[PDB]
RNA sequence: UCCUUGCUAC
RNA sequence: AGCAUAAGCAGGA
């Protein structure tokens, strides 16, 4: 007898048997070794999609520049994806866009955008993902790379007094006008760098391999920018964020389920006696190699035509930084002999000199990228990689969906980052061929290439949008990630309540039927108990932590008031996912047990739930044996100074500490201020006031010298 | 020098304090004179007054001060007596009148400026407006004036006559949209314009003076004509052909352990003897290894003598009750020691003429065929095993009169099916064995340990533990998330081997076992393999495979009441069929319907297989089978779907099927789904 | 006498040579980017390194002088609780945590614990005193809203709260004085009749103020009435294919 | 030129 | 040998 698990779909829908088709209970595939060939494929595939050879020499950079707009060599293979934008066509689409809703549309959204830019502090740049530090040329979090940037500013020329967005951006442009920039290398020596090399280094974007992407066969290279591109990109993402929040054909901020009901219901009420509707799910292919920033420069020159003089030149800098970006090409490749015994390593630097030790695909991809290679980097000038403008291309999609040709056959739909749903209304099937080929015509001219392999359609609503397969009436939910239930891993107190918070937030947002909630609650309970080696008292587990509990169980009177981390049973349920375990169980604890656990005179905690099991595990051992020991000394110094600033201002972690003078002078003036206020209504003693005054003056003469 | 012009009539302390305030504000020069006039005039107000007063005088001078502290002392006085400001800061603090005092100085008429600040704050604070020309329009209450006013208009006449003698009138003005126009950036922005433009100025003016035309549609239709793209229907050209399963050598058994061919020795579980090395010892006395004699000539395989000496060495190692293999040639050959290339950096290379000619070359992955053994392990894996509970689950919480009973009922019923199957035995095998291997890989790098391969289950109520094999670690120095350390697995089986299925094994013989219903054979298997850090993290938590399964089942049940609006759950899990398992000789409308509850058994099986055989091929194949499921749902309701390019689609599906047995198996069952659905709907082939 | 200690600490930290180049060279706001210098990348596997942490014998850093006042070096059968390896902080085992929890001293602090967490005990007190009924098994579903989800009686909008704690806890560096103060300054008098003398630290005090004044308004799919009391009853009352509500009071 | 060692409880 | 899949691990200081 054979067996087939797909047969349940013979009398069901694709809204119930579709979570069965996700391999989300297994490990995601990771990358191995160097990531050079993927970056070569991306850049060389972009130049293959350039559709031109019109090169222009450069005076700033020592490499040639290929153009990407209005220079087309029309091949006969037009179904192949193109990367060439017609600017008069897309500006005609923008003029066609603003004539649909309002008159002062871009002026209103630009005034709200600049209204939010002027009240923004630059410490928001530290609340982000990883960035690229060009000082040591590695990947670091945002606060570390920002503080190394400000360290290079205050080390090179002068100090920093900005504390705003605009003065920091103007500080970066002033760094572009500088002839020599000095920073620190490693054991902290001080090195220098010129002017053109600082331009070559400020526009370097580091590529690596995308790890853990469910749904692809071949891997892909993700890119991370530096620090001097992040505030300008934040400005553009605020502008396009307000533009996408004002529109009615986008789904990035999110409701994504009411909009499709209003456009299916609203466009099914606009049919004639013989017309009908066909929807098409598509997928825009090669989305990161066909979005050129020059069309972003033209459109962002068109949006802010009447905004200001600050915003008009402030929203026209990040596309200019995207037209001349460098690309790190990984870390090279490896060669070996015939016996596979000794394997030398060739880095990204000496790849030109060791060119004749490569493969056929490595030399094919390498000779099509050779006249654009720098020593370490490459000069891509038309690409828009991952980790960049994502709310601005959706506006291009809404511009493709708002085309008007003048019958009464047209289209509408909904746009995402690279997933569209197109609704067509027409009368006959060759007219459907005409309208769909007109949609491929307008998207093909503007620079959006629909994939002919991953697109289909039906007459009623049976479409697909952001992995939610919508049937004719019902809605399936997103197949969520499984390991996100247990990723706290910090404490015996902030794991199970964090797990109930994750189960609660996945219950409110997604469907998450109650049997799955109780089952995932019990499995997270079991992984909690298996993690921290704590079992209930009536079990037969005899380890080094259940011997004390089993020995001392006679002292506890009420046995079901113990905590789960102390060998208690379960009292939380589906209707208790918002109350923590300790606060639910403090109505039943013994007073010796409750007064013994919750004692703040404990050797573990001293030096959002109740902190009574909160311990800190020990640190590592190889953090003080490599060459990066002194940096850990520097974070020790930073924690000391932050402890002093905590010792001066008693309420500083509540409000954001703005100010632009210094830290120590606010300390000294604050100790003098509270020394006078606590002097005249308080102290009164000459030796104390004279001794504190003597220590402030001696510390000030010590600090100034 | 404007400073020396000032110091002829400006005070000496106001240089340092007022210049310090200008250093607080920014980089300006006329604000030195502005804070000089305002602050010096406020010093003239507080010059000779307060003959007799309280401990603190009548006037308090805090306008010219370090700009952090007028608010704080304003809070010490306004918090002492009880007052409240009105979004404004005051010049001189008065306590005789219990109000504020704010002074403005202008060159224009004193009417308009009082309408400005009075238009701002009204009659809340006290406003006094002064003029160099001698105008005065201020608030209605007054004080002890015509003494301070005479000297302050005398001083404004003095400095005003100094400005008449020095001609500085436009420089004496009291109180954003500029970007720093740099040099290399304007040379960069004009370089990165589109090709029909010269500078950014011409592009900005043409974008500011743009109107559209009707040459748009001519370019659009001119893009329509040179296209050659037709859509492909399905009711007339139903070319949904079955997929290309490779007709090559059969795909082997690639799982790390043995599922269907396992054999376990049992003993009652001791609570004191619970560590894995103690379970290893108590099964060395329990399962008699003195009768575990092996011949040095295997049935088939690759390496015979090294596994014989390795099994003898680990057998005398377990015999001496310590788990540490002393270094011999067998372990130095099997678990990789010294088998790594010499990673030489590019600082010394010492090139030789035509000697050590080095290059690189990559190959890819080889292709295999349809596995025939997978159906018997599917039907074996969902069959009930008498050993009962395998999975270490947890306790059930108490319930209110809410919906919780329903949830509890579902969980209890589903757990009552899934604890007895053999998939629970394999999940317990992976959890205990790979968990013990995980703790051994943390605690002892650089040392080869011995980890048993075992389970724990309840036999007739008596809690017992099993023993399925002997695992050997490979001195895992887990630096990164990769590393792929070498595990040497000695397995226990009781069936005759197969060179098609057990292709990677090195099957020896073990002996005889009495099996009561007579005394059958016993085959010991050998296999070297590898693990990593990530598969240790994911395999040791396979209990989460229980999480989606019930969800799927519960959706069906909920949709039933979503069509009926009546509490039919207990009888609906009994009087409902579910189609599975068509036969082999015929397929067409010959399906086996089972109960809805037993279906969950089959479902946990495929979830467990998604834990094992996850590769790239299963990911891409799951995307493309979601596409074909959308096509089949488009067939089920007669919606007349259509496609634009089928050929490259089948080149991607037939691209992403190479060697995974689950991917080839689900491809075959997808083709058989196309046959059974082809018996009713017309969009497919045979 | 705290200003003498702060003078000894400020003079102690200005004694260092290369530490003087740190302060009086940055800004006040740079403290924020002085707070975060996490040189680790992401701590990408917390539960993995936590299970690797708990598998050892002494994973925990614990204080010496508090634990040696009452604790015992080894338990009654081979259970290790102490080390001598290393500031004077000594490694330990979680068997000393549960040994502290069962064989240690106790200090009565139930009033402070039952006064810091008044919102959560209010959640349990409102949860215990409700009544349920039968289910419905019907189709249900509606859009996403912005709903205040806490039964507070003050209803501030996250702007008078930070300013309020500046004008309650520490007014010496509080804020520029706004017009939002007046009636809330009478409320400042009422709060200064409460938070004057307590053993509660100012970070915990500023924590516990912000849970009785802040209606947490979120963007959640709601259906039926939009009462703020039944918003922890959002996920318990109904899902997508079922509904249970019979609340009388 | 050299091979230091962490003590495992579903 | 093996894990693995377009390139790495199978010690290093």
């Amino acid at each position: 007898m054979e067996i087939n698990p797909y047969l349940l779909m013979l009398n069901n829908d694709i809204t119930s048997m579709i979570s069965l088709t996700y391999p989300y209970t297994g490990a995601p595939p990771m990358s191995h070794g160097t990531s050079t060939k993927y970056s070569m494929e991306t850049v060389s595939r972009t130049y293959s999609y350039s559709r031109t050879k019109k090169e222009v020499p450069s005076g700033i950079f020592p490499i040639e520049r290929r153009k990407f707009c209005n220079t087309i060599e029309d091949k006969e293979n037009l179904e192949k994806p193109n990367g060439n934008v017609d600017i008069n066509f897309m500006l005609s689409l923008a003029e066609m866009l603003e004539e649909k809703m309002g008159k002062g549309f871009f002026k209103f959204c630009a005034n709200e955008a600049e209204a939010e830019i002027l009240k923004m502090h630059f410490s928001k740049l530290t609340e982000g993902r990883q960035t690229y530090d060009w000082t040591s040329e590695r990947n670091m979090p945002a606060a570390t790379a920002l503080q190394l940037t400000v360290d290079a500013i205050q080390e090179t020329q002068g100090t920093f007094k900005g504390t705003t967005m605009v003065e920091y951006c103007n500080k970066i442009l002033e760094m572009m006008d500088w002839p020599e920039v000095k920073f620190k290398k490693v054991t902290l020596m001080i090195t220098k760098i010129g002017r053109e090399e600082f331009i070559k280094r400020i526009c370097t974007i580091n590529t690596m391999a995308k790890d853990g992407e469910r749904g692809k066969y071949k891997r892909r290279a993700i890119a991370t920018p530096g620090m001097g591109i992040r505030p300008f990109s934040k400005i553009v993402e605020t502008l396009a964020q307000k533009i996408c929040e004002r529109l009615a054909e986008s789904g990035l901020p999110v409701e994504k389920k009411a909009k499709l009901k209003t456009t299916v219901s609203s466009t099914n009420s606009k049919l004639q006696e013989g017309q009908f509707m066909v929807n098409i799910t598509g997928d825009n292919s090669k989305w990161n190699e066909c979005q050129q920033p020059e069309a972003y420069l033209a459109m962002l020159a068109y949006i802010t035509k009447d905004s200001s003089n600050l915003m008009k030149d402030l929203c026209s800098v990040a596309p200019t930084l995207f037209c001349n970006k460098y690309v790190k090409m990984g870390q090279g490749f490896r060669a070996k002999n015939k016996r596979k015994t000794k394997e030398i390593v060739i880095p990204a630097k000496k790849m030109k000199e060791r060119k004749e030790l490569m493969n056929a695909e490595w030399r094919d991809l390498f000779e099509t990228i050779e006249p654009y290679m720098d020593g370490e980097c490459c000069f891509l000038g038309g690409g828009m990689l991952m980790g960049m403008f994502n709310m601005l291309s959706t506006v291009f999609g809404v511009m493709t969906l708002n085309y008007r040709e003048e019958r009464n056959c047209y289209w509408t739909g909904l746009q995402s980052s690279d997933d569209f749903v197109l609704f067509c209304i027409s009368r006959t099937w060759p007219e459907m061929e005409m309208t769909i080929l007109k949609f491929i015509a307008v998207c093909k001219l503007m620079g959006i290439n629909m994939s002919l392999e991953k697109s289909y359609g039906c007459l009623p609503e049976l479409f697909e949008f952001t992995s939610m397969f919508f049937s004719g009436d019902f809605v399936s939910n997103i197949a969520l990630e499984l390991p996100a239930f247990t990723t706290a891993g910090m404490n015996e107190g902030t794991d199970f309540t964090a797990a109930m918070s994750v189960i609660r937030t996945n219950m409110i947002n997604n469907g998450l039927s109650p049997g799955t909630a109780l089952m995932a609650l019990r499995i997270c309970l079991q992984e909690f108990r298996a993690t921290y080696r704590v079992h209930p008292y009536d079990s037969g587990v005899k380890n080094h932590r259940m011997k004390i509990i089993r020995k001392f169980i006679e002292t506890i009177e009420n046995k079901d008031g113990l905590l789960i981390s102390d060998g208690g049973k379960l009292m939380n349920n589906i209707s208790s996912l918002h109350i923590p375990e300790e606060i639910l169980k403090e109505d039943l604890m013994d007073p010796s047990y409750r007064n013994r656990v919750f004692n703040p005179r404990n050797p573990f905690t001293q030096f959002a739930v109740v902190s009574t099991h909160s311990f800190r595990t020990r640190s590592n051992r190889t953090l003080l044996n490599t060459d990066m020991r002194a940096m850990a000394l520097e974070e020790k110094r930073y924690q000391v100074v932050c402890n002093m600033y905590r010792s001066v201002f008693e309420s500083a972690d509540v409000n954001t500490p703005i100010g632009s003078m210094s830290m120590g002078e606010a300390i000294e003036a604050k100790i003098l201020d509270r020394a006078r206020t606590q002097f005249e209504n308080g102290i009164i003693g000459g030796e104390e006031y004279s001794e504190i005054k003597r220590l402030i003056e001696d510390a000030k003469r010590q600090r100034l010298s | 020098v404007i400073r020396e012009i000032a110091k002829r009539f400006l005070e000496q302390a106001t240089i340092n304090i007022a210049e310090e305030v200008v250093r607080e504000y920014g980089d300006h020069e006329r604000t030195m004179i502005s804070v000089g006039v305002h602050f010096q005039a406020c010093c003239l107000i507080s010059d000779e007054y307060t003959l007799e007063d309280e401990t603190t005088p009548r006037y308090v001078l805090l306008e010219g001060l370090k700009r952090q502290e007028a608010i704080s002392k304003q809070n010490n006085i306004c918090s002492t007596l009880g007052l409240e400001p009105l979004r404004n800061l005051a010049d001189i603090f008065d306590r005789k009148t219990r109000r504020f005092l704010e002074v403005g100085i202008t060159k224009r008429e004193s009417d308009e400026y009082y309408q400005e600040k009075f238009n701002k704050i009204g009659n809340d604070m006290d406003i006094h407006v002064f003029t160099y020309e001698g105008k005065y329009f201020s608030n209605n209450p007054n004080g002890l004036e015509d003494i301070q006013k005479t000297r302050i208009f005398t001083f404004l006449s003095f400095v005003s006559d100094e400005l008449r003698k020095e001609n500085m009138f436009t420089e004496m003005y009291v109180t954003e949209l500029e970007m720093y126009k740099s040099k290399l950036f304007i040379a960069m922005r004009d370089e990165s314009v589109p090709l029909p433009y010269i500078n950014y100025e011409h592009l900005r003016t043409r974008c500011e003076t743009f109107k559209r035309n009707q040459a748009e549609c001519e370019a659009k239709v001119a893009d329509v004509a040179s296209r050659l793209k037709i859509k492909l229907e399905h009711l007339e050209e139903n070319k949904l052909r079955p997929l290309e399963i490779p007709k090559e050598k059969e795909a082997p058994y690639t799982h790390k352990f043995l599922m269907k061919d396992a054999w376990f020795f049992a003993k009652p579980h001791d609570s004191e003897r619970a560590q894995p090395q103690q379970i290893l010892y108590d099964f060395f006395e329990a399962a008699n290894m003195g009768f575990m004699t092996t011949s040095p000539k295997p049935i088939f395989g690759k390496q015979g003598l090294m596994y014989h000496s390795l099994w003898g060495q680990t057998k005398r190692a377990i015999k001496d009750k310590r788990n540490e293999l002393e270094p011999s040639e067998q372990r130095d050959f099997l678990c990789g020691i010294g088998r790594a290339s010499k990673k030489i950096q590019e600082d010394k290379w010492q090139e030789s003429r035509e000697e050590e000619f080095k290059q690189e070359e990559t190959k890819g992955a080889a292709k295999r065929g349809f596995p025939t053994w997978f159906n018997e392990e599917w039907l074996w894996a969902m069959r009930d095993s008498k050993i009962g509970d395998w999975i270490p689950m947890a306790e059930m919480p108490p319930c209110k009169n809410e919906m919780e009973d329903y949830a509890k009922k579902m969980c209890e019923e589903l757990e009552s099916k899934i604890q007895g199957t053999n998939c629970a035995r394999e999940m317990s095998k992976l959890i205990h064995t790979i968990g013990s291997l995980h703790t051994e890989c943390r605690n002892f790098p650089g040392k080869v340990k011995i980890v048993p391969i075992y389970c724990r289950g309840t036999l007739r109520g008596e809690s017992t533990d099993c023993l399925f094999g002997i695992a050997i670690k490979g001195k895992s120095h887990l630096n990164k998330d990769d590393g792929m350390y070498t595990v040497v697995t000695f397995e226990f089986s009781t069936e005759e081997p197969n060179p098609s299925k057990h292709e990677k094994y090195t099957v020896f013989e073990a002996g005889t076992v009495p099996v009561e219903a007579k005394e059958k054979k016993l085959f010991l298997y050998c296999r070297t393999t590898g693990m990593s850090k990530l598969k240790n993290d994911w395999f040791s938590k396979c209990r989460r495979c229980l999480i989606p399964t019930m969800e799927t089942v519960e959706q069906i049940v909920l949709k039933e009441c979503a069509l009926k609006e009546e509490n039919r759950v207990s009888e609906m899990l009994e009087n409902k069929r579910a189609w599975i398992a068509h036969e082999n000789g015929e397929n067409l409308t010959r399906l086996v319907s089972t109960k809805l509850k037993d279906l969950c058994r089959m479902l946990i099986v495929t979830q467990f297989y998604y834990c094992i055989y996850n590769d790239n091929q299963l990911e891409g194949f799951c995307n493309e089978q979601k596409k074909f499921l959308m096509f089949l749902q488009a067939d089920k309701d007669s919606k007349s779907a259509f496609t634009f390019n089928q050929k490259g689609l089948y080149e991607k599906i037939e691209e992403c099927i190479v060697s995974n047995p689950l991917c080839i198996f689900l491809a075959d069952r997808l083709n058989k789904l196309f046959l059974v659905a082809k018996s009713n709907g017309a969009k497919y082939f045979e | 006498s705290l200003l003498l200690t702060l003078a000894k600490e400020y003079a102690n930290l200005t004694k260092d040579k290369k530490s003087c180049k740190l302060l009086s060279q940055g800004t006040v706001s740079s403290y924020t980017t002085f707070k975060k210098w996490t040189t680790s990348r992401k701590e990408k596997n917390p539960s993995l390194r936590m299970r690797w942490a708990m598998g050892s014998k002494f994973p925990i850093m614990a204080n010496r002088e508090i634990l040696e006042e009452a604790g015992i070096p080894e338990q009654w059968e081979g259970i290790d609780l102490w080390s001598k390896k290393d500031l004077g902080m000594v490694l330990a085992s979680p068997a000393a945590i549960t040994y502290w929890n069962f064989c240690g001293p106790g200090v009565d602090n139930s009033s402070v614990i039952k006064d810091v967490y008044k919102a959560k005990f209010m959640k349990k007190e409102r949860w215990r005193e409700t009544l349920w009924g039968p289910m419905n098994f019907e189709l249900v579903g509606k859009q996403r809203r912005v709903v205040e989800t806490q039964p507070v009686e003050i209803k501030l909008n996250q702007k008078e709260i930070k300013e309020l704690t500046m004008w309650v806890l520490f007014e010496d560096e509080a804020n520029l004085a706004s017009k939002f103060i007046q009636e809330n300054f009478s409320l400042v008098l009422s709060l200064r009749e409460l938070y004057k003398g307590k053993a509660v630290n100012k970070d915990v005090a500023a924590f516990m103020i912000a849970h009785q004044f802040s209606p947490e308004k979120r963007f959640l799919p709601t259906f039926g009435p939009i009462r703020p009391e039944r918003m922890e009853l959002l996920h318990c009352l109904g899902g997508d294919f079922w509904k249970i509500e019979a609340v009388t009071a």
